[PDB]
């Protein structure tokens, strides 16, 4: 019962499923966010404000 | 005479440096906009290639397994 052993043994042997113990990126990534994201928008919006402003002006 | 082609030629002069700031302003706003909706959707995809790959990696680790 070699072949017998063998198929019981080969179904119901459940291979493991690497862990991802990978994703530091989520990481990384929410980081270049508090820099991207946040800090450069922030700017960008505040520059595109006074650039209007200044167009406000000389309208007038 | 002159008094007038002189001021005159000032007045035009300065609506032109106007229109022109103007339009290099507007011209601003409009790359900085750019900037932002690139910064925005753009910088993820960074990310979510990398997430991809690692998904990827670990499927055909599995297969080959």
């Amino acid at each position: 019962g070699l072949v017998d052993d063998f198929e019981k043994k080969f179904n119901a042997l459940k291979v493991p499923i690497p862990e991802d113990k990978y994703t530091a990126q989520v990481d990384a990534e929410e980081k270049e966010d508090v820099k991207s994201c946040a800090e450069f928008l922030t700017q960008s919006k505040t520059r595109i404000q006074e650039y209007e402003k200044e167009l406000e002006k000389m309208r007038n | 005479g002159e008094f007038a082609d002189k001021l005159n030629e000032q007045k035009i002069a300065q609506l032109e440096e106007v229109k022109q700031a103007s339009i290099k302003q507007i011209q601003d706003a409009i790359d900085m906009e750019k900037s932002q909706q690139a910064l925005v959707q753009k910088r993820h995809y960074l990310f979510d290639v990398q997430r991809n790959n690692i998904a990827m990696a670990l499927e055909v680790t599995y297969r080959e397994r």
